[PDB]
């Protein structure tokens, strides 16, 4: 009965609240970030629960400021309300200190946000992890991960979701370091179509944004015509 | 193994799940069944009203919020006012500050953010309703759904409610025709998917049925009682 | 500050807080009020030892001129009523010119009681009180309110250890005959009073305040 | 202007206060009165600002009277005079400050007569007789001239009638009636009025 | 959080204050206590719960509190509580003071406190204070006056009372020995004596003697010194 | 131990369940709605011949155009009948005009569901009364019903209370459209005859109505007295 | 945020269960002793450990010193506090503030966290020494925030054994320079050098803690 | 007062007079108008000793934790931002003519004035009572492209001029220059100010 | 080893008066699996590290425990690594605040002291867990020279000679003992891991007399120092 509460330790020193919540993450479809040369790709495997959706419902990714985007994995209530905090501190850092915020320091604030969730019997953890990913000339290409714990790591590249480990055994054989944006969104479609677990889930849409020196800095969604191309590639890769 | 996660919105069961969330979803499914559908021009909701006796009123379903926006809610009655205040407030902040209406999206996502609070604090409960969400404006006709884990879905048509699958399943064999329908067309759409969420021996009448239409050149508007009569007259048994 | 939800409804409807609160009242010593043709009579049991002081601890308590009241229960929560009920009895001079009457005072406190019973981060009042006095045009008044605010005007009225036998007596000896003068008004209440008991009465007659009678007098009764 | 005098005797005071409600050049009402109960053997008379007089005076009433109600027994004059001044000293550097001029008469049973003197600054003194009120000025010194602290009932009464006299000649407001009070053992007894 | 919460101010199905009750417990665990009215004066009279040898006695008393000039007090219960309380009633009483230019009525002074008291029982969730308290005074109104105070804010005047260890025992020698309107100072000390020789399991060391006097229409509140403690002496004769 | 605001895996919130079964602790009360008007009749439930009838207070005038029946916790509903009073004087002081009986009815109903232990001091658990309001605006009389859930809902006749279930069943025979309001008076007397514990007279009942003529009338005991006799 | 609710309350009994655990922790501390001379107060407490960095024995004000058994960090909290309430004193009377009144006031703080919301008692007795009207003074304050003056005393381990120790060794004629010597013999015998013991004396000339030369010179004896 | 900044390839060079007055008393004859706010960022003081001191205090404290947050010098147009803030903010209060100038390894040699009412503007800029009087004399001597010696001069000679002319400035002329190489300071005094003809 | 009530949920005494809440926040230390070593000498303080990149996909400069606090304080951190990073930003900001009022630099045993009495806040007030993590700081002080200081989740804190924190403490601990700079800590973390480091697998932070700002030692003059200990 140690597991009620982000402010009770178990025996064994463990938060089992914030290892619940990493569990609705678990159960989440999965989210890859890769970066590359000139930028950032970003992919999601997003599952269709109805066909009465409209296609583009329910968007993993968003821009929370002009130059980050973020991807996300888990509730998605608690991740619309990360994407406000990190689109505000974004705001005020620009309010105070007249730049744009480096993506180091809006990982780093939102993480410790997330953090105060978990000590406390008031409040519970988010249950989503998310990706930011930005480029700049100064600052080159970054992507940074939040967890539920509030932990922040860069990479070269990450995956969130049911199938992380399988994705990050692809994303582990790509020298994304040499690579451009236009060859990774490839890469990125065609691994969310090999961790595509086609016979539990049926129907996904597959969602793709980038930043890097050829959006000029700015987070977009990747044009469709580009998408539809990552399709094709990625459905006759998988044979 | 579920007794101590489910009595508090801040406790996390060990499957990374939130009991008194799908609690919360339990009360819409209590609710009677609502339909959403739209077609290029026009959103049109259409619900059915509990009466407990033959002496009560019908109760109302569909709420106008603002000219181009209405609802049609499932779930605790008084979360919906609750919830219903609150979208027309936005809606008249918009009109006094831009002089102009509130795009429907940027609405739903604040119901979202305004929703999902109390999902994360201690001694708060998450609102037990839920709502179709009927709009016009630059973007063209919306339907949305907004669920109590504060969760948000645009939709190109939508059933909530009791026994409201049997709609989804009218609706999914339906909407390829909805684009392309007339108002009427899209009405009856609406209607018979409705119908499907009665019993056998149960039919549509002028005192269980409400209808709110919102589109191209037509302000949101709510038919109930003798105003539903002519949308109902030329459809099939 | 502390704001648990004390007083909660139970599956039945029943609000428990509230039902303690009346289990309360009954560990109270027993108090009678009979409304006469012209007089009002209250009597309190007074369970006392030989050493205590009997003036400090009394049970009959004026809230106003033309107004005073009878208590059963938790006597910490007594004074406290009664103390913002004697607040309220002059905000009314204040504000209206005119003393307050027996069912106005009456309402207040009832109201006050009821608030106890639906605030967060308190429990409710654990007394019942009976409100005597007399209106502008003369007319006696009795009235009893309880812990969840409920409030009535009686006859003849009993609260405290052993109330509903009491209450039964009265039903059956409350007659013209017996409130025809104030000598078997101011009896009846002592014979109320007798039959679960050392008693302490009060007198309060038209326009002529509060008057407590002696032990000497009360002991002629008995 | 409002006028109020007192004087002490041995074992009473006699109060009185002038009668007019005056508004720019007009008399209103001519059966005013300026003095207030607070108790049985305690009356506290009020002068100053429109609603800041009746306001604090009837605040002071209800909270001696509340003082009786939770206690059985009543405030002392000393005991009340010092609360009144402490609630308005109180008040004068707050934003609501109250431009009152006081006198209070009282009776207690161990101490005797006491007459108090008070003006809006909230400074309080006992007075053998004091006067409030521009009258005050053409009246202090009949007082001082004749006062004696052995003077009878009898005696006082006809130098408070010496006094309103002074007010009917020479000072050159118009106030023809004056309510008098006097207060003893027996508690408080309203005398007749003195009219011109 | 509702789990770790002990709800202190609810009421059990009986209609009874677990809190208030557990702490009257509590109370009849302390040091006895005892008061006197007398028709020339009041006393208090204490064990001494210290009792150790390598004490150092700093203070004129250690359970014996003057509150005003008019008045003392003494406690049985919970120490840190009844520290609390003491203050509290000095500022009551200067309170007054300063309003009225006049000394608290004893009553009033007890009153006062015991809405403190109440207050703790009703609301704010907090555990009461565990202290009964004795108050001996004098005041124009009345004269001198003893009152007892309790936990949930109630109180009472009395002629004689016992709070503390044994108090039950105590009262019973109280009925049958006070002379109701014809004690004296003297002989109520000698009544003291003769209670706390019973009541305790007697030296001058294990007691305190407080009383309280009017001399020249002023109030005397003296802690009898040790030799005065020749009472002890003048007991066991008898 | 549970907070206030938790759902049921049924989708109910305990404290309004349990409020609701509250009701069903209380009198029968009976609402009817003709053209002619609307008439509210309740049953004091005398507990003891010591206490004054007069002093049970179950019908209560909101407004000169708008009455007020009561069943439940009598104690809690005080505070909802003043925020009625208190909010059609406050829409006529704004707009110089009568609130309508519905306006009435939802501004009251907005108050339940505001329990819950996050201040300070706000309300801590829902009210265990049901109300029905009976008045005449410009829509012609009008009866409607609210429960501690904050539902409310218009009704040509209606019966809350311990004995609503069978009153219901009586009123859906009797009731027409084309019904006169001297019968709806007659109609809901017997009904409360037949399902009082007590004997029905003049002193252990109440009736009020309201009339596009005129303003809310309590029944005086005379005027009782003289709808009993048949 | 906070919780309102008491976490310490009264057991069937009469019992403050929570004062009584934090007296256990008390009882689990260190051993440390409190000696009033004719002509001064000495405190003397048990302790790759740098020994000079942290300090047991801690000044309050110039005539005031403290030290205890029990829980450290909590220790720390009322030193600040005691400390603080030195000069709040000092502020308004212009004076050092007399022992007795610092003891009552950080014993008034104990009992606040014995009754107030969402807290714990402190883990802690206190042993105040000061120098006042010419005088020596010796307190004790206990979790629950009742005070005792001491001729003196022993707390933490083996407190019981010290304290017979010190009636049986302890007279009112003795000297300052004599009560540091039977202080650490106190401690010796549930125990040496100047490195694992800390020892403060207060006089006339105010409080002070021994230099570790000072110490290790009466070991010498 | 008389306050000035130049920048360079490569850097910025800043100058003030060293008189601090109350009424026509010079309370301080060899104040330091040029306070630093990091390792290569400077500001150049005006007005109230009081505002410009407490303001500049609680910039040092701002951009020294925004610069151990981020591990990196911190940018010059930050310091000026975060300036401009707090002198915008509080204009009805404060009474605070700054220039900030100083160096950065993305932007090199800026100079940033921020007058009273807390607009802020890259420029050189010229500040204080004194400046009125050399506006004329650093329109027609200032060249683009000058060196850091040039700029040296070009500061001593203005506030030489504005120090002869402006009761409220005198004293010592405080020169520094700022590079990536880091911050040189020295003083003018006596015959080392210069000089020229009635 | 006695339990009652919610001794084991929250910061409240057990019989024996113990804090099993505290006692559970350094087991939560060891879940991290690093150890790190701090040594000081006449000349400098050390801090050496664990550096586990299992990843290959993580930016390793992004991986690290060592903190600039201020240009002259750097810290190692052990345990939970957002708990950590909590109290890095704690401790940054503890240490701007103190220049800002004080007007010099706040020393390592004060900057020490204060996070321990913030982290006994959180072992005394029930409605927050205290935090899974341990700081060790090291700088230089004007008069006393290098600086090694410890704090815990108990708020217990001290100076060293040299200590350890994590999973190899208590080894860690006893190597150092038998041994009483940048050599011995590297030694003492190779004994008790039995490792034998690449240049990528630990990190080196130091503080010297001569150059008292705080310096992460790059991989190539970490490796110079283990070429040099072959
Ligand atoms: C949210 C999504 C869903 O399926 N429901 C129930 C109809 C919601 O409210
Ligand atoms: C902190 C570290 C140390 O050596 N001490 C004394 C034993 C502390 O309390
Ligand atoms: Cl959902
Ligand atoms: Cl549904
Ligand atoms: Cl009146
Ligand atoms: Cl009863
Ligand atoms: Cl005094
Ligand atoms: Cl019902
Ligand atoms: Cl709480
Ligand atoms: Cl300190
Ligand atoms: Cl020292
Ligand atoms: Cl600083
Ligand atoms: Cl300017
Ligand atoms: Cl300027
Ligand atoms: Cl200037
Ligand atoms: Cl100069
Ligand atoms: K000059
Ligand atoms: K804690
Ligand atoms: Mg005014
Ligand atoms: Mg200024």
């Amino acid at each position: 009965g140690y597991d009620l509460s982000a402010s009770t330790f178990s025996p064994d020193g463990r938060v089992f609240q914030v290892e619940y919540a990493m569990k609705a993450v678990e159960n989440s479809s999965t989210a890859i970030g890769i970066r590359c040369k000139d930028g950032v790709v970003f992919g999601v495997e997003k599952l269709v629960l109805s066909k009465l959706y409209e296609e583009g419902s329910n968007k993993r990714l968003f821009n929370v400021d002009r130059h980050v985007g973020m991807a996300v994995a888990g509730l998605l209530a608690d991740a619309r309300s990360l994407a406000d905090i990190a689109r505000e501190e974004a705001s005020n850092f620009r309010s105070n200190f007249g730049y744009n915020i480096p993506l180091k320091h809006l990982a780093d604030r939102v993480a410790m946000y997330v953090h105060a969730y978990t000590l406390y019997s008031a409040v519970r953890p988010f249950g989503c992890s998310f990706m930011l990913g930005s480029y700049s000339v100064n600052d080159g290409a970054q992507l940074y991960m939040i967890d539920p714990s509030g932990v922040s790591y860069g990479y070269w590249g990450c995956a969130i979701g049911k199938a992380r480990q399988a994705a990050k055994t692809e994303i582990e054989k790509l020298q994304m370091k040499e690579m451009t944006c236009r060859d990774i969104v490839k890469e990125v479609a065609k691994i969310i179509y090999i961790v595509h677990d086609e016979v539990k889930d049926k129907a996904f849409e597959l969602e793709l944004s980038w930043v890097g020196e050829l959006t000029n800095g700015r987070h977009e969604i990747v044009p469709k015509d580009i998408r539809e191309e990552a399709e094709k590639y990625a459905k006759e890769s998988l044979k | 193994f579920r007794n101590q996660y489910d009595n508090d919105v801040t406790v996390w069961s060990p499957q990374g799940r939130i009991h008194q969330i799908e609690y919360a979803m339990e009360a819409v499914k209590q609710g009677s069944a609502t339909v959403g559908l739209k077609s290029k021009t026009h959103a049109v909701l259409v619900a059915l009203k509990r009466a407990q006796s033959e002496l009560a009123a019908h109760q109302k379903k569909i709420l106008h919020v603002d000219n181009h926006i209405g609802i049609s809610i499932a779930g605790l009655t008084a979360d919906a006012r609750l919830l219903c205040n609150f979208m027309r407030q936005e809606c008249l902040d918009s009109r006094f500050v831009f002089d102009r209406p509130l795009p429907v999206s940027r609405l739903v996502s604040l119901i979202g953010s305004k929703t999902q609070i109390p999902t994360q604090r201690y001694g708060r409960r998450p609102y037990g309703v839920g709502l179709l969400i009927a709009g016009y404006d630059d973007m063209g006709p919306h339907i949305f759904q907004t669920c109590p884990s504060a969760n948000y879905f645009d939709c190109r048509a939508m059933s909530i409610g009791a026994r409201s699958q049997s709609a989804r399943t009218y609706l999914e064999r339906h909407m390829s025709e909805f684009m392309e329908c007339n108002l009427n067309e899209l009405v009856k759409h609406g209607l018979r998917a409705l119908r499907e969420t009665l019993p056998a021996e149960q039919d549509l009448t002028t005192k269980n049925v409400s209808i709110g239409i919102v589109g191209k050149d037509l302000e949101f508007t709510i038919y109930d009682d003798d105003d539903v009569s002519p949308f109902l007259e030329g459809l099939e048994e | 500050s502390y704001d648990r939800a004390i007083t909660v409804f139970s599956p039945d409807g029943h609000l428990f807080q509230v039902e303690y609160a009346q289990e309360a009242v009954k560990k109270g010593s027993t108090a009678v009020g009979v409304r006469g043709r012209d007089i009002v009579v209250l009597g309190v049991e007074k369970k006392v030892a030989k050493l205590q002081d009997e003036r400090t601890v009394r049970k009959i308590c004026a809230l106003d001129d033309n107004v005073c009241m009878a208590f059963a229960g938790l006597t910490a929560d007594a004074r406290i009523v009664i103390n913002r009920a004697r607040v309220e009895c002059q905000s009314h001079r204040l504000t209206v010119e005119d003393p307050v009457t027996v069912e106005y005072i009456t309402r207040y406190i009832a109201s006050l009681k009821q608030r106890y019973t639906q605030s967060n981060g308190r429990r409710p009042f654990g007394i019942s009180a009976l409100i005597v006095g007399f209106d502008f045009d003369g007319t006696p008044r009795l009235y009893q309110t309880d812990p969840s605010g409920t409030y009535h005007a009686w006859k003849a009225n009993a609260i405290g250890r052993g109330a509903k036998s009491v209450r039964e007596f009265l039903e059956k000896n409350y007659t013209d005959e017996a409130i025809e003068t104030d000598d078997l008004t101011i009896k009846l209440v002592i014979k109320a009073l007798l039959e679960v008991v050392n008693i302490e009465l009060a007198v309060m007659r038209r326009d002529q305040s509060l008057k407590i009678l002696n032990p000497e007098e009360i002991e002629k009764y008995v | 202007m409002e006028y109020l005098i007192g004087i002490q005797g041995p074992d009473y005071v006699l109060v009185a206060s002038d009668r007019v409600a005056a508004s720019n050049i007009v008399q209103m009402k001519d059966d005013h009165d300026k003095m207030f109960k607070m108790s049985e053997k305690i009356l506290l008379l009020c002068v100053g600002e429109a609603g800041d007089t009746v306001q604090f005076a009837e605040y002071i009433q209800k909270n001696v009277q509340l003082y009786k109600m939770r206690n059985g027994y009543e405030l002392s004059p000393t005991a009340a005079a010092n609360f009144t001044r402490r609630n308005l000293a109180d008040c004068l550097r707050s934003r609501t400050p109250y431009h009152v001029n006081l006198l209070l008469a009282g009776y207690d049973e161990h101490e005797g007569p006491a007459l108090y003197y008070m003006d809006y600054l909230a400074a309080l003194a006992k007075a053998p007789f004091a006067a409030h009120g521009y009258g005050a000025f053409l009246t202090l010194s009949i007082l001082d001239r004749y006062y004696t602290p052995t003077i009878s009932r009898e005696r006082a009464v006809e130098l408070l009638r010496k006094c309103l006299e002074e007010l009917q000649k020479r000072f050159i407001l118009n106030l023809p009636t004056f309510s008098v009070r006097i207060i003893d053992k027996n508690g408080i007894h309203d005398l007749d009025n003195i009219s011109f | 959080s509702r789990r770790y919460d002990s709800r202190t101010t609810i009421f059990s199905p009986e209609g009874r204050l677990y809190q208030v009750e557990y702490a009257m417990e509590a109370i009849g665990h302390a040091g006895t206590c005892l008061g006197i009215l007398a028709n020339d004066g009041v006393l208090l009279a204490a064990e001494r719960r210290n009792i150790h040898k390598l004490l150092d006695e700093v203070f004129f008393s250690e359970k014996i509190y003057k509150l005003n000039e008019d008045m003392a007090c003494s406690v049985a219960g919970i120490t840190s509580d009844a520290n609390v309380l003491t203050n509290e009633l000095r500022l009551i009483a200067q309170r007054y003071l300063l309003q009225y230019q006049e000394p608290i009525p004893c009553e009033q002074l007890v009153t006062a406190l015991c809405d403190i008291k109440q207050a703790y029982t009703q609301f704010g969730g907090k555990r009461p204070f565990g202290v009964s308290l004795l108050y001996i005074g004098w005041d124009k109104h009345y004269g001198f006056q003893l009152y007892q105070s309790d936990p949930s804010g109630n109180y009472g005047g009395w002629k004689a009372t016992c709070i503390g260890n044994n108090s039950a025992a105590a009262v019973s020698m109280l009925k049958q020995d006070y002379k109701e309107g014809e004690m004296t100072l003297k002989s109520a000390l000698a009544l003291a004596i003769k209670v706390l020789n019973k009541t305790m399991d007697l030296s001058a060391e294990k007691v305190e003697i407080a009383t309280l006097t009017r001399e020249n229409g002023k109030t005397v509140i003296r802690v009898l010194k040790q030799k005065e403690v020749q009472l002890i002496k003048k007991h066991e004769e008898e | 131990d549970r907070g206030v605001n938790t759902f049921s895996p049924e989708g109910r919130l305990f404290q309004v369940e349990y409020a609701i079964e509250a009701i069903k602790l209380g009198s029968t009360a009976i609402g009817i709605q003709t053209s002619e008007g609307v008439c509210l009749a309740v049953e004091k439930r005398i507990t003891s011949p010591l206490m004054e009838p007069s002093s049970i207070e179950k019908i209560v005038e909101i407004d000169a155009h708008i009455g007020c029946a009561m069943s439940g916790l009598i104690a809690d509903a005080k505070t909802l009948i003043d925020k009625a009073r208190v909010e059609t004087q406050n829409h006529w002081f704004t707009y110089n005009e009568t609130m309508t009986v519905e306006s009435v009815t939802q501004a009251v109903s907005n108050l339940a569901l505001q329990f819950g232990e996050e201040d300070p001091g706000a309300m801590s658990r829902p009210f265990g009364v049901a109300l029905l309001f009976g008045g005449v605006d410009e829509k012609g009389p009008q009866l409607f019903h609210m429960d501690p859930s904050g539902t409310f809902v218009q009704c040509d006749a209606r019966a809350i209370g311990s004995a609503s279930e069978g009153a219901q069943s009586s009123l859906q025979e009797v009731y027409h459209k084309s019904m006169t309001l001297k019968e709806a008076i007659k109609s809901s007397l017997i009904i409360l005859k037949q399902v009082m514990e007590e004997k029905l007279n003049a002193t252990n009942i109440e009736l009020a109505t309201v009339q596009p003529g005129q303003n809310f009338h309590m029944f005086t005991k005379e005027e009782l007295e003289e709808v009993i006799k048949d | 945020r906070g919780y309102s609710f008491s976490l310490t309350t009264f057991s069937p009994s009469g019992k403050l269960v929570q004062i009584e655990y934090a007296l256990a922790a008390v009882a689990g501390g260190a051993p440390s002793v409190g000696i009033k001379a004719a002509n001064g107060v000495v405190l003397a407490t048990e302790k790759l450990y740098d020994e000079r960095s942290v300090h047991k024995v801690e000044p309050i004000t110039k005539h005031i010193g403290l030290v205890y058994s029990g829980m450290g960090p909590d220790y720390r909290v009322l030193v600040h506090r005691a400390r603080k309430l030195a000069q709040q004193y000092y502020l308004v009377y212009q004076e050092p503030i007399p022992t007795a009144q610092l003891v009552q006031r950080v014993a008034s703080v104990m009992q606040e966290y014995t009754q107030s919301g969402g807290v714990r008692p402190f883990g802690v007795s206190l042993l105040i020494c000061g120098w006042n009207e010419g005088r020596p003074y010796l307190f004790q304050s206990d979790p629950s925030g009742a005070y005792f003056a001491w001729k003196a005393t022993a707390m933490g381990k083996n407190y019981v054994n010290g304290k017979t120790f010190l009636e049986k060794r302890y007279n009112e004629d003795l000297e300052l320079e004599d009560a540091i010597h039977t202080a650490i013999l106190t401690l010796k015998e549930s125990f040496m050098t100047e490195d694992n013991i800390e020892v403060g004396i207060c006089n006339e000339a105010g409080f002070r803690r021994l230099t570790p030369t000072e110490v290790k010179d009466y070991l010498a004896a | 007062t008389t306050i000035m900044a130049v920048q360079f390839d490569g850097g910025v060079v800043l100058g003030a007079d060293s008189r601090t007055t109350t009424g026509s008393y010079i309370a301080n004859r060899v104040t330091d108008k040029l306070t630093p706010i990091h390792d290569r960022i400077f500001c150049c003081r005006s007005g109230s000793a009081a505002d410009t001191q407490a303001v500049a205090d609680a910039v040092t404290y701002q951009l020294g934790f925004h610069s151990i947050e981020l591990n990196e010098p911190p940018l010059v147009h930050t310091a000026a931002s975060l300036f401009k803030e707090m002198c915008y903010r509080y204009r009805e209060d404060l009474m605070a003519g700054i220039i900030i100038a100083g160096w950065d390894p993305q932007e090199g040699g800026q100079v940033y004035s921020v007058p009273m009412g807390g607009m802020m503007v890259r420029q050189f800029a010229i500040g204080g009572s004194g400046s009125s009087y050399i506006y004329g004399y650093v329109d027609a001597t200032y060249r683009e492209g000058m060196t850091k010696e040039e700029c040296l001069q070009f500061t001593a000679n203005a506030l030489a001029l504005a120090m002869e002319r402006d009761g409220s400035s005198g004293g010592v002329i405080r020169l520094a220059a700022i590079a990536e190489s880091g911050v040189e300071r020295q003083v003018l005094l006596g015959d080392q100010i210069p000089k020229f003809a009635v | 080893g006695s339990s009652a009530g919610f001794d084991r949920h929250i910061t409240i005494f057990s019989p024996e008066g113990r804090l099993y809440q505290v006692e559970y926040a350094f087991k939560a230390i060891n879940q991290g699996g690093l150890t790190s070593v701090a040594v000081r000498g006449k000349d400098c303080a050390v801090i050496v590290t664990q550096k586990k990149v299992p990843d290959k996909l993580l930016d390793s400069s992004t991986v690290t425990h060592l903190f600039k606090i201020t240009e002259n304080i750097g810290c190692v951190m052990t345990g939970m690594t957002a708990d950590s990073r909590s109290q890095v930003q704690r401790a940054r900001y503890e240490a701007a605040n103190w220049k800002y009022k004080y007007g010099y630099e706040i020393p390592v045993d004060m900057l020490c002291k204060r996070i321990a009495d913030i982290s006994q806040v959180y072992t005394q007030n029930a409605e927050m867990r205290p935090l899974g993590c341990c700081m060790i700081l090291i700088g230089i002080d004007e008069e006393q020279g290098p600086q090694v200081y410890k704090c815990d989740p108990a708020g217990y804190y001290c100076g060293f000679k040299a200590t350890a924190a994590g999973v190899k403490q208590t080894e860690s601990t006893s190597f150092l003992e038998k041994k009483v700079t940048v050599e011995t800590a590297i030694t003492c973390l190779s004994t008790v891991l039995s490792i034998d480091f690449k240049p990528s697998e630990i990190e080196v932070g130091v503080v010297t007399v001569e150059n008292p700002k705080f310096r992460i030692l790059t991989e190539a003059e970490i490796d110079a120092h283990l070429v040099a200990l072959a």
